[PDB]
């Protein structure tokens, strides 16, 4: 029933993303809508402050809400439970290179849309490396598992852009959600598969436009009956 | 690549055809030249050569910050631009060479000219420096080709990409699908050219076939020492010899920062006397991103190097 | 394909050395497997240095990508780099600090694989499951596997299980290079695990463990023109 | 969890039948007490206090090293091991604290006794040490009963654990289902032990019931500050305060390394003078992974405070 939990379907939503990046200080904005039931989101992101950037864009697709999650109902859904009062998450990325990256974001629900605040830290990103070269092509598909502490909801995942050199450049990413209230019922160990990618670049708008698909599913290996975990 | 533009930039962007309005042709050869001149200030002659994939169109903001103290041109290389094309439609690095001398013959330039060369361009300088070492006052070299290449251990990720240019399938890359203009072009820019500054790089070779092979041949003209043309090898260890044993000759490095090249090649430029340097932002095309701060350390550079006679 | 010297039903003999902070060891395995189908079962025995002072699971994953099930639309690097066989260095990070090295080697002589490993764990938290042995045992998984050139770069994040039931995490990052030189190099796709502990019941002090590996691509399909 | 064998512990394996043959028997108020008794050097007597979930049979290897220098007696506590009931019927740590020095009472004890706690076993031997403040020469604890506790900071995760046991749930847990004794014995040490050793601990609770209630009642009196016993926890503050000022007492705190309360409480046992720390292997219980070279530890340390 996402009524009661003030939602709909299909929802909008607006981003709004502080980020400093070395030295470089920039404000983000985006907005989109996207499926709630089925996991899928659109958001067409711009620079409102310190454009151009100096560093490659996709390091903030993922800045850009796990409310937008297609669950089954054998696994429980701790970000719509979340609401109507939303759900904040703590994110560290350490890429493989030594940089590393500090996310704070806060997922709100103001009259009937997510209203998100993130904010977005990096630093000692390498020179040669394809964010300052801006060597990368977009985000390959990744799977986030997803476990319970107490009262927040753990996710753990290795991402990995594409090159233009055909390459692959990882990063891992833990982040750790909390709802704001003490929500019902807690997940099992499960995974989300994501697959985030990017529409509209034939198309110069200015607009930077990223489509993410996300659902959760467990083990599609058989668990043996004699097995101990 | 997705980038975003320069908020700034519009306001005075120089089109295409507004950049063309302002240069000059010039029968060199059996050819002509398209360049872009500022006649005032015969005086000095600081001459900007542009790199591959590009124009004279790449200095359009770079230029305004020294033409108030010398004459600036700017020419587009033969084949490239508005220029006109090759007789033998072969455009190695010496044909060029031989259309930029018979074209810097004409001009009535004084006896020390000044350079400023980007990529390719810089080479060309550095190749004449190295046989008029009479006619050089200052040398201004970015993203260069300071020296050979020996290893690719602070290159960029460029191996087996010149390996799949030079294996003949570099002409299906470049004159089929135009991989320097439309892909290696807006890639090393920070930010997101108009369209109109990005039509202007794309008009010359928005045709396929062979009116892209000099964006083809820039490339496999790189000097590896082992696997590479040993002639632009030899032009290029001889030039690097006379430019490391250059003490009388001042000068200016500007370093990308991240960069594309800088990193690889600013031990050579260090191993270069008399060399001071800079550093702006940006990656390959460094004049897109960072042209006013480049324009003033070329300026305060020539003016230093002008106020010598004490 | 029996080319490299193979058959569907491959028998493996692994021998581990390692050291867990002081403590030195060494460990036996022998075990069974099918690597079109991707399955794998090996009994292991300690041979020197029993008992552990730390928890066992850490040893499970230096307990062979040969048992992998690839489909057709993937290729399978590993079952390429036979009659060879194939090494690879792996860095594990434990999500309090914990390190760990694991270097090994996979050769092939009468037709089994005889694997020898190299074990060296570091900077492990006296109250973290792994001194306190609160592991139950492995979570599936999900390793992404991409090419670099020669080498193949797979990496992914490794959950035990506690008694108390939360879970601790490690993030693996393997490097897989072939002996031989590989004809097709794959693409970038994910390898599902499942690693297990069977006959749990005492009996005798051996662990015998069960590992179902599947290769597949991702299971959403990709928005036509879109990037990457 | 999975463990391995010792492949030099079968061989001097004591099983639970060859230990209480050794042990003797003796009324006690309206039951008895099993217990193991040297007897040879009883000029010093040193006495070894199991704790929870186990028995004499915790110190069957590590008896041998001391028994040469001092007189060791070993008991099962009422309830626990080879000995018998309570009256009532109830567990706590009053209930063990009565029988046992009403059993101290029929031993011919020195002056000045000894004492050698682990778990609740050192509590008793703390507790005691309060009320009879001039009948102790030396003290060994082990994964003891220090202080209060007030944070769980760098404690094993026992918390809500510890809310389960103290509701009706533990009921089911430990009557029913034998908590202590087939999960908390065998995961909290790090080697596997051979069947006959795990038969000897699961002897006295292997009917369910209300004869596992020792187990449940034990971690049922521990001493939190916010929910514990107020008399449990008044106690252990006395004696606690007690021996902060035993100057003269010698002690001796033998850490486990990694252990399972020894990283949350020798901080607040270094707050104990004439203190000296050891270390070695094992988890919780300790005896089962270094038997000797606690035998040993403890054997110097007793010669020493002997001098
Ligand atoms: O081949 C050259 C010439 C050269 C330049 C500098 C130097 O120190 C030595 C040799 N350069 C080159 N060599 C290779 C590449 C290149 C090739 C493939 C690719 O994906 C990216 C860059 N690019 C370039 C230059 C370039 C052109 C257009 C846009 C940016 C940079």
């Amino acid at each position: 029933d996402l009524a009661k939990l003030g939602l709909k379907e299909v929802m909008p939503t607006k981003i709004n993303l502080e980020g400093l990046v070395g030295d470089h200080a920039f404000s983000m904005e985006g907005v989109g809508e996207g499926n709630i039931l089925e996991g899928t989101q659109e958001v067409k992101i711009s620079v409102t402050k310190g454009a151009p950037l100096p560093f490659a864009f996709d390091i903030v697709s993922v800045a850009f809400n796990r409310a937008y999650t297609g669950y089954p109902e054998e696994i429980s859904d701790y970000f719509l439970q979340s609401f109507p009062e939303g759900f904040t998450y703590e994110r560290n990325i350490r890429y493989q290179d030594g940089g590393t990256a500090i996310v704070k974001s806060d997922i709100s629900l103001e009259d009937g849309k997510f209203i998100v605040n993130v904010d977005f830290k990096a630093k000692d990103l390498r020179r040669m490396g394809p964010v300052m070269q801006q060597d990368i092509v977009g985000m390959q598909p990744s799977y986030e598992s997803m476990y319970t502490n107490v009262t927040s909801v753990i996710g753990e995942c290795i991402i990995a852009f594409k090159l233009q050199t055909g390459k692959h450049f990882t990063y891992h990413m833990r982040t750790v959600y909390k709802s704001k209230k003490p929500v019902e019922t807690m997940p099992l160990y499960h995974f989300i598969q994501h697959r985030l990618v990017k529409t509209n670049v034939d198309t110069a708008s200015g607009y930077v436009v990223q489509h993410e698909t996300a659902i959760a599913a467990h083990s599609t290996i058989k668990k043996i009956e004699g097995s101990l975990p | 690549t997705s980038k975003v533009y320069d908020p700034e930039q519009r306001k005075r962007m120089i089109t295409g055809p507004q950049w063309w309005a302002r240069c000059k042709q010039m029968n060199v050869l059996d050819s002509f030249i398209n360049y872009y001149d500022s006649e005032k200030h015969a005086e000095n002659a600081v001459i900007f050569l542009h790199g591959n994939a590009t124009s004279s169109y790449l200095w359009r903001h770079v230029v305004p910050h020294i033409e108030p103290v010398a004459r600036c041109i700017i020419p587009d290389l033969i084949g490239m631009g508005k220029s006109g094309k090759s007789g033998n439609g072969s455009y190695r690095l010496l044909d060029h060479y031989k259309y930029l001398t018979a074209w810097f013959e004409l001009l009535n330039l004084p006896k020390k000219i000044i350079f400023v060369g980007h990529d390719w361009g810089a080479a060309l300088a550095f190749h004449y420096a190295y046989e008029h070492q009479d006619r050089i006052k200052a040398i201004v070299h970015m993203e260069s080709v300071v020296d050979v290449i020996e290893s690719w251990d602070e290159w960029p990720d460029i191996e087996e990409d010149i390996a799949l240019i030079k294996s003949e399938e570099g002409e299906k890359m470049v004159l089929e699908n135009n991989f320097f203009v439309e892909t290696v072009l807006p890639s090393k820019i920070m930010r997101k050219l108009e369209p109109e500054e990005f039509a202007a790089y794309l008009e010359p070779f928005k045709e396929k076939g062979e009116v892209r092979r000099p964006t083809l041949s820039w490339p496999r003209e790189i000097p590896l020492v082992k696997g590479g043309k040993p002639d632009v090898v030899q032009i290029v260890r001889n030039y690097n010899a006379y430019l490391r044993a250059s003490d009388d000759l001042p000068k200016l490095f500007i370093e990308s920062d991240p960069g594309f090249f800088s990193n690889a090649i600013v031990e050579g430029a260090k191993k270069f006397p008399n060399t001071e340097f800079v550093k702006v932002k940006g990656l390959h095309f460094l004049q897109e991103d960072a042209p006013d701060e480049m324009g003033k350390y070329i300026k305060s550079f020539v003016e230093r190097v002008l106020k010598n006679e004490q």
